[PDB]
């Protein structure tokens, strides 16, 4: 046998370890060391009875074994040099007796091909030249349209900045009008469930009027057009804000990663509610279990504002602090200031640690990330009517945003806020 | 074609950053740990989005619904070889984890752009007794931005515009390619002019031209 610690696997993952055996192949992920005392590893054994074919050659990336087996797993092995052909083949010629050809599955790179849905993978042959077979273990979600247009949404679990490497979101594809065929075998995996539901609630991103319900560890959004799933781990922050006129309330859910239809991005789920939406709700849970499920935060039956109820339930699920609207009063006792953006008028709301600009696109400007701000002004009689401009820079993203249409009183109140917060005002 | 054999490897064997090749007019991408090349002529466009800290790159190929406005139409690369066959339409990526992605995205932005004439029969020149020649004639469109004076001659199977008065370059026009010869005089006009309209446009000077004209000026305004 032989030992190497620089052998890679799952290229969107960090290196692993091998320890070759006569009986089989033993793969160990690189050990995780906590406090230099806790040593964590997951060993896997692939005995010789599972090997089916070997197509290792120099035409592909990362010159090293590319093994397919009958255990429904493909070991797309990486992390060996050019001189290991003789070594590995000398080791393998004892029993398996299989010649590794110079494939090089396909390199022509022309779009045309044929797709066949295999037992666990999707083989893509450009006239007998395979191009891709992704196993079904790595898929996350699948969406299909009326053109039999296929979009495969993935969700890779990042660990740290350095070892993440390359990592794919989407593999999309069109299929012509295949007769009496559809995408049968692709959808043969897990969405993974067992509290409360709502009816006829008004959402903005995507814009519409649908309903939302909560399972044990996620929420499902349903409508007559689409259905969406949102996991609690992806939810980051919950915000509640009023309108200028107080008549409407806004619930903004900051989530990461965004929920996409393949090609649209919805960073912040903005939900509009009315001031008269004061009703009672019922919790579909046992009178002894709901203590442990909600950590005693909420009662089984309670009547209050529906916005407050939904926000409190969301905070209870997330186990994080809430954001309260600021007590800083704008012009005419108002809580925000309106101005134009991307040819669209929207509001600015100050807060403890960030500015929130609504509503298309909902933009967060945290004060810590804020590098500096500047003011630009002209000299004219019309200056009193929504003229002054404020340009902020964020250094972390190198993002400069200019905020047009500010009047004298609004500029003065903003500047008063700005000195009181002790932010660097360039001039 | 992208490559043809194993001997020509990519620029680096361990391609842990998405690689863009320029010599072979193709680029490789790994779709989850195993390669594929695709072509610039097989590409349409790319786009970007940055959100919080996460980033989403979209790359769109040339395919039905993407290259062409209406499906089932007739296009050179995808449809002509096979009209009812599988192709790919667009993909996405998220490479927030390394500050090498904007560089390759701008290399995409210029690689998409980085990359044309029907050849007539050669016009036989013959200096016969019946020879047509007149001077101070100017051709339009001109070979270069400056204005070219020269002479014009008629032959038995085309029209020849001899440059040797200026630069000795040779431009040939095929009789069958000429569709309409028309004269227009100076009666109320500032020029006196011969237009030949062609069915098969020709490449000349710096560009591709269909309409060809030869005239003499009749200007009278002076600023002396």
């Amino acid at each position: 046998s032989t030992d190497f610690d620089r052998i890679y696997l799952n290229q969107s993952k960090f290196s692993g370890r091998f320890r070759i055996a006569d009986s089989g192949l033993g793969w160990k992920i690189s050990t995780s060391g906590g406090s230099a005392a806790n040593q964590a590893r997951k060993p896997f054994l692939l005995p010789a009875t599972e090997l089916s074919t070997v197509q290792w050659s120099r035409g592909c990336r990362g010159y090293d074994l590319k093994i397919n087996t009958k255990n429904q797993g493909v070991i797309q092995l990486d992390g060996f040099s050019q001189d290991d052909y003789n070594l590995i083949k000398n080791d393998f010629h004892r029993r398996f007796n299989i010649q590794v050809e110079q494939r090089e599955h396909s390199l022509r790179g022309w779009n045309w091909g044929k797709t066949d849905l295999a037992r666990n993978e999707m083989v893509f042959a450009l006239n007998g030249k395979p191009t891709f077979e992704i196993p079904y273990a790595r898929i996350n979600n699948t969406n299909l349209t009326s053109k039999n247009e296929v979009g495969i949404e993935f969700n890779i679990q990042d660990e740290e900045y350095q070892p993440a490497g390359d990592e794919l979101v989407e593999m999309r594809f069109y299929i012509p009008g295949v007769e009496e065929l559809k995408e049968k075998a692709d959808i043969g995996e897990v969405a993974g469930d067992a509290i409360v539901s709502f009816q006829d609630v008004f959402f903005t991103t995507p814009r519409g009027r649908y309903d939302i319900d909560i399972y044990k560890n996620s929420i499902r959004l349903r409508g007559k057009t689409y259905e969406y799933k949102l996991q609690h781990r992806q939810i980051q922050r919950i915000v509640s804000l009023p309108k200028a006129d107080d008549i409407h309330h806004l619930l903004v859910l900051a989530i990461e990663p965004p929920l996409r239809q393949g090609q649209t991005t919805y960073p912040f789920l903005v939900l509009q509610f009315q001031k008269d939406e004061e009703t009672e709700v019922q919790l579909n849970l046992e009178d002894e279990d709901y203590e442990e499920n909600y950590k005693d935060k909420l009662k089984k039956q309670y009547d209050a504002k529906t916005h407050i109820v939904l926000s409190h339930v969301l905070k209870g699920l997330t186990d994080r602090r809430v954001i309260v609207p600021g007590e800083y009063k704008s012009k005419y006792d108002q809580c925000a200031v309106s101005c134009s953006f991307k040819a669209n008028e929207g509001y600015l709301y100050p807060l403890d640690n960030a500015f929130f600009f609504l509503t298309k696109p909902t933009l967060y400007i945290p004060f810590s990330d804020v590098s500096m701000v500047n003011i630009s002004r002209a000299g004219q009689t019309s200056t009193s009517s929504r003229t002054f401009d404020l340009e902020v820079v964020l250094r972390s993203n190198r993002g400069s945003t200019t905020f047009a249409n500010i009047s004298k009183e609004e500029q003065q109140l903003l500047e008063q806020f700005l000195k009181s917060k002790n932010l660097r005002v360039k001039n | 074609e992208s490559y043809v054999r194993d001997s020509q490897l990519p620029t680096n064997i361990r391609d842990l950053r998405i690689h863009v090749d320029w010599k072979s007019q193709t680029i490789i991408l790994p779709i989850y740990g195993r390669p594929v090349p695709f072509h610039i002529n097989s590409y349409k466009n790319g786009s970007k989005n940055e959100e919080g800290e996460y980033t989403y790159l979209r790359l769109n190929f040339n395919s039905p619904g993407s290259s062409g406005g209406i499906s089932k139409k007739v296009e050179e690369l995808p449809y002509e070889e096979s009209a009812d066959n599988q192709f790919v339409r667009s993909i996405t990526l998220r490479s927030k984890d390394g500050d090498r992605m904007s560089e390759t995205f701008k290399q995409i932005a210029d690689l998409k752009k980085e990359a044309d004439v029907v050849q007539q029969d050669k016009l036989i020149e013959n200096k016969t007794g019946r020879t047509k020649r007149l001077d101070q004639i100017f051709v339009r469109p001109n070979p270069d931005t400056k204005r070219v004076p020269s002479t014009v001659f008629i032959h038995e199977n085309g029209i020849r515009f001899q440059s040797p008065l200026r630069t000795d370059s040779r431009i040939d026009i095929l009789f069958s390619n000429i569709k309409n010869l028309i004269f227009q005089s100076c009666k109320g006009e500032l020029i006196v002019v011969i237009h030949i309209h062609l069915k098969n446009p020709i490449l000349m000077g710096k560009k591709k031209i269909q309409d060809v004209q030869f005239y003499r000026e009749a200007s009278d305004m002076s600023v002396d």
